[PDB]
RNA sequence: AUAUUGGCGAGAGACCGAUAGCGAACAAGUACAGUGAUGGAAAGAUGAAAAGAACUUUGAAAAGAGAGUGAAAAAGUACGUGAAAUUGUUGAAAGGGAAGGGCAUUUGAUCAGACA
RNA sequence: CGUGGAGGUCAGUGACGAAGCCUAGACCGUAAGGUCGGGUCGAACGGCCUCUAGUGCAGAUCUUGGUGGUAGUAGCAAAUAUUCAAAUGAGAACUUUGAAGACUGAAGUGGGGAAAGGUUCCACGUCAACAGCAGUUGGACGUGGGUUAGUCGAUCCUAAGAGAUGGGGAAGCUCCGUUUCAAAGGCCUGAUUUUAUGCAGGCCACCAUCGAAAGGGAAUCCGGUUAAGAUUCCGGAACCUGG
RNA sequence: AAACUUUCAACAACGGAUCUCUUGGUUCUCGCAUCGAUGAAGAACGCAGCGAAAUGCGAUACGUAAUGUGAAUUGCAGAAUUCCGUGAAUCAUCGAAUCUUUGAACGCACAUUGCGCCCCUUGGUAUUCCAGGGGGCAUGCCUGUUUGAGCGUCAU
């Protein structure tokens, strides 16, 4: 909420640092098997429950 | 870059003015990142400080140590790290007493080493 | 064949071995032989590869071309030459990543801690 | 049940039996660990028996 | 694995329904909820009767046996009609029971032995071998089998001296004592026949 | 941010969260020797924080920031 | 209703972060994680949960001092500097 | 004063704005392609409701 | 002497070979569900080497067509081969409220051996 | 007869193309099945004597995966209602602006907040997927910016209650109990700093701790300002507490 | 007669079986014995020139020191004969250090980034108020020391 407390909004914060998609350089490497970020989140469909 | 071969021969007050004439070069280049795209000259820096203040704590230990040589109890930072068991287990010299009975039957009837024949 | 019991003869375990063997491993599984010139004057028959080495293709559809080292690619167990590239549709031109087997050196980069290797394998200078 | 002219036959297998069971394929093995072990000791008291 | 197909936890929903009565996964949220577990027919299930440990791999067979077995897998090593029909080549051979000197048991290099086996004409039953190296069939190639050759001679010596050593990089070629004569090496396959070097001193001690 | 230097005289800085209104007055007062009346702090969603320094007037934070390097 | 119109009325917690497990099991009424019971000084393990053992056991963490401890012993709990 | 931008971070570290467009095209495609499979493999065990009531009688 | 499905290091198998084998060959106790205890997946392979399709042209663009690389795009990142269910185009044939099948032969197609 | 592997053997087939797959094309066998040609494809595979088994499917309201007829069908119909012109654009029933008609009708379709959610806020670019039609738009895609407090809240107090200590139980995980059957503690001087307290020096027997963003409570207001912040920033005028 | 329906084949599609492969598993055997109050296991947060993860690490933050080898890393940029050298490296080894907030978890407490006390030092006019820095403050038990209580008790 907004009343909130510091221990949440850490963990929001990290959540925000990685709700972005994969950098395109990571998929010039040579023995590269990642496609795409599989571990992706946004509010709509799945809810972080803390 | 920097290096501690050369750095062993300096001294407290100039290591400690190397790393104020190094945090302003850091606090510097952490402007220029943002100006420019790519920094990394930053690296030889941060690598630096660290190979500065591991001189410094090395030789500070050892300050210490040389103070307590002797002395029977000395930090827990500077003794032995071995296990828990063996920090707690006997000593060499605990471990290997015996009774007086004991050590004259030793000295007195000890294992022979012999062979069968003639 | 084999006749101890610390070394073992497992596919799995050899090729594990060689695709995550480090870049100081590697070092040693990309050497090369040398000329029958170089066997003759410096004694001996294989090395380790460096840059800066002149070399000569032996297998290959670049079969006889010579270069110098460029690159030893040791993550792609690969090496590569110059005057050895091929042209891309772009107009540029891109490097072939040999490897070393099939290559021979002709002259040598020579250093110190290299006449000190070929001392101790019983070489001359 | 009891079919036929067949033995009574006693068997105690009721139990969990499958997790107390012990193969022997130690045998050689360890065999050798033995005659490795008597190898070792008669050089540690070399001219003992 | 005795945990293998059991570390699910499932139970039947029953009868009620419009699916089996097999047991199923209870959740949600992944794609194993609902799915069928624990048997024998299930995708992640078990096996029908799981392979243990306790299956009789060794085998006992009574001495006496063994060794009727062993003479008479020997006597057959002096008939050449079965030699020949086991798949060794001893068409150019002078005398089938084989007995070479016994200075062969002196040899240390495989340089010299490979010629004392060409010169008393083992050499085609050596190329045999050589020219047989094929790969093998299947799934036991990546299982550390993946070579198949032939079999060559049998050296059967009785003191060595560096020949057990020198024949030992050759292909096909085995190398045995008197005493401590192995079945495997004079019937393999179950057939009898098989190419035999004696020396003098073995011959004579198998009196 | 770069509008509060020259409307306001307000530096705008990134500073340890472990930092508590007098360590950062006085660390502007060792570095960049001025003087400061207010520092208003806020934790940024990032996980950082931003500390807003007011300086007093007789400092203007144009020359503070070109000194620096960032205007 | 029991359903659709009594799930709106879910909007006020009963389980929040432990410090020992990080994860959503403290409650709030009676204080006490039901993963590992954080006020309890033994952490909650029983041998019928043996897949719960696999999840939160040595090995699923960093290791941090642990894993050097094979190889200090491989060298004999030694001390000082290396060589030359 | 901006001489920085994401896009130039990205073209100094390699790719250009081409490069990004296809390969985020690409990565898109892919999240698509799985989705399907999730939305696939799911319709049969979704409706397995545990305690339906059947809201019929007489 | 003995025990040892745990831990560290090793060697091997008439074992499994990606719906199998540990639940996991892959960022797997991961994603995800659930208040929580707990539950718990799927997913391997271009090619020797990216040489991953320069350039032209139609299109608003994706793309298409040529061109090109390649030993091979009947390998184009939806990539080893690429079955079947199911489907489209072409061709042959039949067909009054089913179709399919057995015995026998006509007609059409096709194969044959040629005793050459 | 067939299948996966094992031991022997044909000095077996094979990149001049192994296996696999397709073939109303052929041959053999009563049959299980085997063999051949062609097409495709690209790296290992068979015959004979024996061994061994996780060895042969039409079914189990079988398991997993995939796919169909149904079928371009049922249907996308609650909440009074949309229309014109222009702009942008490849493209406008649905975007934007203007003009018109209307609705919520102050117990609102408004303005704000508690829980809860987590950056959904704002801007630029953008439309493969999502918005069960569409889409140039968007709570979506991508990249970034953004939350400023001595006075508002927490923090402090206690409530219903929870819960250590001393103790007592209990095989034990731990339970009771919260002042009990405890030796449960600190505050000011002459000593005038030897700050020790010799005396001084008296004063109950109180005796953890958590527990409310709606209870109790120390103190602030106006005006202005931003793309998105404000009783927080700027200007001005004030107040409280502790020194 | 076409359309339509059905059967076969070719080509193309949906789909991903079969064949071949396999840095994985499982089973057997051999050897070894090495967690923690000198603060473990586990957790949270954070760190890279461009990384969301995995792996690694801790404000000395994909790491510092030392030792060894002896010229790389490589997706890009950026450095570079420093390369006949105290010396590259996402190297190996590893004996010196650092080791955030935690956690048996240790000042009290914790749904709080809450509230204290002691010592030294610095600043503000400052034994008393405020702030900063460093170092400390758990419990049970043992040995010993120090100060004590008790007509329990001895002598003078
Ligand atoms: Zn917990």
């Amino acid at each position: 909420a907004a009343q909130k407390s510091f221990r949440i909004k850490q963990k929001m914060a990290k959540a925000k640092k990685q709700n972005r998609p994969l950098p395109q350089w990571i998929r010039l490497r040579t023995n590269n098997t990642i496609r795409y970020n599989a571990k992706r989140r946004n509010w709509r469909r799945t809810k972080m429950n803390i | 870059g920097v290096k501690a071969y050369e750095l062993r021969t300096k001294s407290k007050e100039q290591l400690a003015s190397q790393l104020v004439d190094l945090k302003k070069e850091l606090a510097e280049l952490k402007v220029q990142k943002l100006s420019r795209p790519s920094l990394p000259k930053i690296k030889t820096v941060r690598k630096s400080i660290a190979c500065v203040l591991t001189v410094i704590n090395e030789q500070q230990r050892e300050a210490v140590r040389q103070l307590y040589k002797g002395k029977k109890y000395q930090p827990k930072d500077l003794r032995a790290k071995k296990t828990r068991a063996l920090r707690r287990a006997l000593t060499k010299f605990e471990a290997s007493q015996v009774t007086e009975k004991q050590r004259k039957k030793q000295i007195a009837f000890p294992q022979r080493k012999y062979a069968i024949k003639a | 064949a084999k006749q101890s019991l610390d070394v073992s003869s497992d596919r799995r375990k050899a090729r594990k071995a060689y695709f995550t063997a480090p870049s100081s491993q590697r070092r040693v599984l990309l050497s090369a032989p040398l000329s029958k010139e170089l066997r003759a004057q410096y004694g001996i028959k294989a090395l380790p590869i460096r840059r800066d080495d002149e070399v000569l293709v032996v297998r290959g559809s670049k079969k006889g071309q010579e270069g110098k080292i460029s690159s030893v690619y040791r993550l792609k167990f690969a090496v590569q030459v110059d005057k050895v590239t091929k042209e891309k549709v772009n107009g540029a031109s891109v490097p072939i990543n040999l490897h070393p087997s099939k290559l021979v050196i002709t002259k040598l980069h020579l250093d110190k801690d290299r006449k000190a290797l070929i001392q101790r394998k019983g070489g001359k200078l | 049940a009891i079919s036929k002219n067949l033995p009574i036959l006693k068997n105690h297998f009721r139990k969990h039996w499958q997790e107390r069971v012990k193969v022997h394929f130690d045998q050689a093995g360890k065999k050798v660990s033995r005659r490795n072990a008597r190898a070792t000791r008669a050089a540690k008291i070399a001219p003992r028996p | 694995s005795e945990k293998a197909g059991h570390q699910t936890s499932a139970e039947s929903w029953g009868t009620g329904r419009a699916v089996a009565r097999i047991p199923r996964v209870g959740g949600g949220g992944t794609g194993r909820s609902g799915q069928g577990a624990f048997g024998n027919m299930c995708r992640g299930g078990r096996m029908f009767a799981p392979t243990k440990t306790w299956r009789k791999w060794n085998v006992k067979v009574n001495h006496n046996e063994k060794r009727y077995a062993t003479a008479s897998a020997i006597a057959a090593t002096a008939v050449a009609s079965l030699v020949l029909a086991r798949g060794h080549r001893v068409e150019k051979i002078p005398e089938i029971p084989l007995v070479v000197s016994t200075d062969l048991e002196s040899i240390q290099k495989t340089k010299e032995a490979v010629a004392a086996l060409k010169a008393v004409g083992a050499h085609s039953d050596l190329l045999k071998v050589l020219k047989s190296k094929k790969l093998r069939a299947g799934k036991g190639k990546y299982r550390n089998r993946r070579w198949t050759q032939r079999r060559g001679p049998l050296v059967v010596y009785a003191e060595d001296n560096g020949i057990v050593k020198a024949l030992r990089n050759v292909p096909g070629v085995e190398t045995a004592n008197v005493a401590s004569l192995n079945l495997l090496q004079l019937a393999p396959g179950a057939h009898l026949g098989r190419f035999v070097i004696w020396t003098e001193a073995a011959f004579t001690k198998l009196d | 941010a770069m509008k509060k230097v020259e409307d306001g005289n307000i530096l705008v800085f990134q500073v340890s969260m472990k930092a508590n209104k007098y360590q950062i007055k006085k660390a502007v007062k060792e570095l960049y020797e001025v003087d400061v009346l207010k520092v208003n702090t806020l934790v940024r969603p990032n996980g950082t924080k931003k500390a807003y320094v007011r300086l007093t007037a007789d400092y203007d934070a144009l020359d503070i920031a070109n000194r620096i390097g960032y205007i | 209703g029991k359903g659709t119109p009594s799930f709106g009325k879910r909007h006020n917690k009963s389980h929040t972060l432990c410090n020992r497990c990080g994860r959503r099991s403290f409650h709030v009424q009676k204080k006490t994680c039901s993963s590992c019971g954080y006020p309890a000084a033994k952490t909650r393990s029983y041998n019928w949960g043996a897949k719960a053992k696999r999840r939160h056991t040595t090995g699923t963490g960093r290791m941090r001092y642990l894993k050097h401890v094979s190889r200090r012993f491989k060298n004999g709990f030694q001390t000082g500097s290396a060589s030359k | 004063r901006r001489t920085i931008t994401a896009a130039d971070r990205r073209m100094v570290s390699g790719v250009t704005e081409k490069q990004y467009k296809k390969g985020m095209k690409k990565m898109q495609q892919l999240e698509k392609n799985a989705i399907n499979t999730q939305i696939r493999r799911e319709i049969k065990r979704v409706n397995f409701q545990t305690h339906y009531r059947d809201e019929l009688l007489q």
